[PDB]
RNA sequence: UAGCGCCGGCCAACUCCGUGCCAGCAGCCGCGGUAAUACGGAGGGCGCGAGCGUUACCCGGAUUCACUGGGCGUAAAGGGC
RNA sequence: UGAAACUCAAAGGAAUUGACGGGGGCCCGCACAAGCGGUGGAGCAUGUGGUUUAAUUCGAAGCAACGCGAAGAACCUUAC
RNA sequence: CGAGGGUAGGGCCCGUGACUGGGGCGAAGUCGUAACAAGGUAGCUGUACCGGAAGGUGCGGCUGGAUCACUUUCU
């Protein structure tokens, strides 16, 4: 376009969205479980992914996935949110974090400890 | 800091020698000469072509494991150097030479740099007079390093240099083998520095 | 939830036995999936065209598949070998 | 014809596969054997009376008994595995 | 005192066994339905080291709001005149 | 005039090879047309589907499976 | 003069919310054949009416249409 044109207009910037509404970048939020749930995923694969609905602090209601091998959950535990979302599972934009609250951590793992909140053993 | 644990897996790595343990590096059982396949069950099968970063890898990683510093200094020391007026690749070998442990196996108070770094680290070297116990010191010319007085029986370094006369120092330094000092009078330069890298993979790797 | 087949289905269930019961061990995953979850879970639940209307399949392996139906507490099963 | 399961009757079976599957190939048989043809065969074919009315009951050990009826062109199974 | 992440490509490091479109991995592309270098351990290797990974946010790469440095027939874009 | 939430790993332009056309032009083969017998009717032989049997061993599936593996099943052959 | 309060009126935002309207992702569900080859009536477009639905038709426009000039589903 002509200078002119720049002058008068100008350039919009971009104005980025926010993937995570976890209020205002907080990087992890407590919340409570509500419906433990397994969820059939999208169609280029097929599973069984553990899914929890948490009701977490800023009143909000979303939906969470639980990786590793089992789990502890159940309709009243207090957990907290790690954010990432999930591939094959539309509307799970979040991740759950084992290791530090009422969800435990992974028993018998020993390749990515520090992942999955597992401790050293021996 | 110092890389600990073994030590000949790093010359059978990189494919070229890096005597980093002195007597037994000039020996018949030194690891290349015996084995100069790289290490861990896969050596014996031919090597595909390295993409461009693993070369620049291998030989940065060749270089650091040359003095064994950490990549923390390393990387300082390089941005240190690059900021710095000159060819920032060889002002870079002069910084690296310039380390105390460096200067102390270069004047053959030590055979190999870690023994080097033991022994700057125990405050058995001075300079100008001064006990010193780090090994990151930036050596200036000038200055006049020596052994403790205090640690001149000392069973290692008598043999140390009692092997030591006869051999030659380099150009930038002067060694007084009976007094047990020496002095460091300029900066390296490549042509007085032969090393088996290539400094501008490291320039062209620390660039990403 | 009771459990209804056809002579086919177990004829080809005894066709199953004797030879591999990895597929028979896949059939009883099934059959556990689908009874706590009939229209969901494992195996890809899906259902059929034109001929066979109103019946549901599940992906057993790569080549075979299962074919069902669910009524009220009831569990009908057919075609445990065959393809489509 | 058409086979039924029960509910209860499927968890003696798969108790059966997976500890003795000699005893899982004389099941096969007898059940082929009912299907060859309806009151007759191997297992001494005799009914029940009033609280298992229109039931019968086939033997296979005589530790244990099968519970069965026969109609709409189909066989109904109760359980395999205790003696009722 | 030594630990942490990774080893399909991007991106450096490979094998066996276990598993069998299950359990699972995953930033993107995408792996898993019996030979899986991707899942899970083991061995081995790579990176860094009292740190090593993850999440969140900012800038970069993004010349993808282009003053340096973009375009508009057919890709988004010439206003009906 | 003119959005957002949510969702996708694409949507798109031109061009290449091929396939396809109830598109065209050109051209072959018992592909039609012209002709001679023939199947499908009947009785029987053989093979197959289905049903039954304890078993009717198994395979083969439109052209290109079905007087096919069988250029030799009374037991043998034979695996039921 | 004046913080503030009250009555009446006007506007705006937030939350809940009976009743609704459409949308997007998933399942080889059902009914169709709209479009890609002259998609089997060439297609597309503005408008108007009609229709379970894609869509049919009228009026006008475009070529981003073809080729030399009965009707026939779906995988
Ligand atoms: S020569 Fe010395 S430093 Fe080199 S591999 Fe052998 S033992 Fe190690
Ligand atoms: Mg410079
Ligand atoms: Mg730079
Ligand atoms: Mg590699
Ligand atoms: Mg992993
Ligand atoms: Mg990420
Ligand atoms: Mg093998
Ligand atoms: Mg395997
Ligand atoms: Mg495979
Ligand atoms: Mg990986
Ligand atoms: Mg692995
Ligand atoms: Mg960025
Ligand atoms: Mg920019
Ligand atoms: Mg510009
Ligand atoms: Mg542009
Ligand atoms: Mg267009
Ligand atoms: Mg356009
Ligand atoms: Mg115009
Ligand atoms: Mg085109
Ligand atoms: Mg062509
Ligand atoms: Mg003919
Ligand atoms: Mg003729
Ligand atoms: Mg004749
Ligand atoms: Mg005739
Ligand atoms: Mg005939
Ligand atoms: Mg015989
Ligand atoms: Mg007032
Ligand atoms: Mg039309
Ligand atoms: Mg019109
Ligand atoms: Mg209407
Ligand atoms: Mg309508
Ligand atoms: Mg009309
Ligand atoms: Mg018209
Ligand atoms: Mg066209
Ligand atoms: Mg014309």
């Amino acid at each position: 376009p002509t200078i002119n044109q720049l002058v008068r207009k100008g350039r919009e910037k971009v104005r980025k969205k926010s993937k995570v509404p976890a209020l205002k970048g907080a990087p992890f939020r407590r919340g409570v479980c509500t419906v433990v749930r397994t969820v059939t995923p999208k169609k280029p694969n097929s599973a069984l992914r553990k899914v929890a609905k948490v009701r977490l602090t800023s009143g909000y209601e979303v939906t969470a996935y639980i990786p590793g091998e089992g789990h502890n959950l159940q309709e009243h535990s207090v957990v907290l949110i790690r954010g990432g979302r999930v591939k094959d599972l539309p509307g799970v934009r979040y991740h759950i974090v084992r290791g530090v609250y009422d969800a435990a951590g992974v028993k018998d793992r020993k390749k990515s400890r520090s992942k999955y909140g597992t401790k050293k053993p021996k | 800091g110092r890389y600990i644990g073994p030590v000949c897996r790093l010359c059978r790595r990189e494919g070229v020698k890096l005597y980093l343990k002195g007597e037994r590096c000039y020996s018949p059982k030194c690891a290349m000469e015996r084995r100069p396949y790289p290490p861990g069950q896969h050596g014996q099968k031919r090597a595909r072509r390295p993409s461009d970063y693993a070369v620049r890898l291998r030989e940065k990683q060749k270089l650091r494991r040359i003095y064994g510093i950490s990549e923390r200094q390393f990387r300082n020391l390089f941005e240190e150097a690059s900021k710095k007026k000159g060819v920032t690749g060889s002002v870079f070998l002069g910084l690296l030479e310039s380390r105390l442990d460096n200067v102390v196996y270069r004047l053959g108070f030590a055979v190999s740099r870690r023994q080097a770094r033991q022994l700057v680290r125990h405050g058995h070297i001075t300079v100008n007079g001064r006990r010193v116990d780090l090994p990151s010191y930036r050596v200036r010319p000038g200055d006049e390093i020596a052994v403790a007085e205090k640690s001149r029986n000392l069973e290692l370094i008598r043999q140390n240099l009692e092997a030591m006369k006869g051999r030659k120092v380099g150009p930038w330094l002067s060694l007084d083998v009976e007094g047990m000092k020496g002095k460091f009078l300029r900066l390296p330069d490549r042509e007085d520095l032969a090393l088996p890298v290539n400094e501008q993979l490291v320039i062209e790797f620390y660039s990403r | 939830m009771k459990l209804i087949w056809s002579e086919e289905s177990w004829d080809d269930y005894l066709y199953w036995q004797e030879t591999d019961k990895r597929i028979v061990k896949k059939i009883n995953e099934l059959i556990k999936d689908t009874r706590r979850t009939p229209f969901e879970g494992k195996g890809k639940p899906e259902p059929l065209k034109h001929n066979l209307s109103g019946f549901w399949s599940r992906r057993i392996t790569e080549e075979h598949r299962l074919v069902y139906a669910v009524t009220d507490d009831s569990l009908l099963i057919a075609a445990c070998r065959y393809h489509y």
